[PDB]
């Protein structure tokens, strides 16, 4: 039985890829970071002063 | 910590598009009712053809 | 007959009902706490095994 919900495991674990059957993945999160790694580099500028 | 973060991700996605599509709200209402009054101000350069009718 | 080895497919849909009820643990709990009491037996069969060894 617990074997079966660890299929239950494999199910979350198709369920955080299936984003990308909906066309959300990776490039989306891509922008937090481009943005984030901008934060420092404005935060740093500021620091400087 | 890994998946959590990728949950932070998710959350910050979430409130990222709904708070633009609130700003979006305002900015086309807005637009819209100006574009009425901008298509009345068109309606007006054609109010010179109203007059125009029985200038005649 | 063919009936037969239905008879397991129709009580595997049994246990995808019980399946998805997802509380696991119970019968973790229930393997554990048998064996809490055998090994308190077990432990004294090893002391038993050990007092041979020492009378």
């Amino acid at each position: 039985f617990e074997r079966m919900e660890n299929k239950v495991l494999d199910m979350e674990a198709t369920s955080q890829a299936a984003g990308e059957l909906a066309g959300f993945g990776i490039e989306n999160q891509f922008a937090q970071l481009e943005a984030s790694s901008g934060v420092e580099d404005e935060l740093a500028a500021l620091k400087a002063s | 910590r890994t998946m959590s973060e990728n949950l932070r991700r998710n959350l910050a996605a979430l409130e990222a598009k709904i708070s633009e599509a609130k700003t979006k709200k305002n900015m086309l209402q807005a637009r819209a009712k100006a574009a009425k009054a901008n298509a009345e101000l068109q309606q007006t350069l054609g109010g010179l053809g109203t007059s125009s009718a029985t200038s005649a | 007959g063919l009936f037969d080895r239905l008879g397991r497919v129709v009580r595997a849909n049994l246990n995808d009902l019980v399946s998805k009820a997802e509380d696991p643990e119970k019968v973790l709990e229930q393997a554990v706490i048998d064996m809490q009491e055998d090994l308190v037996q077990l432990r004294q069969a090893v002391a038993r095994t050990i007092a041979e060894e020492k009378r």
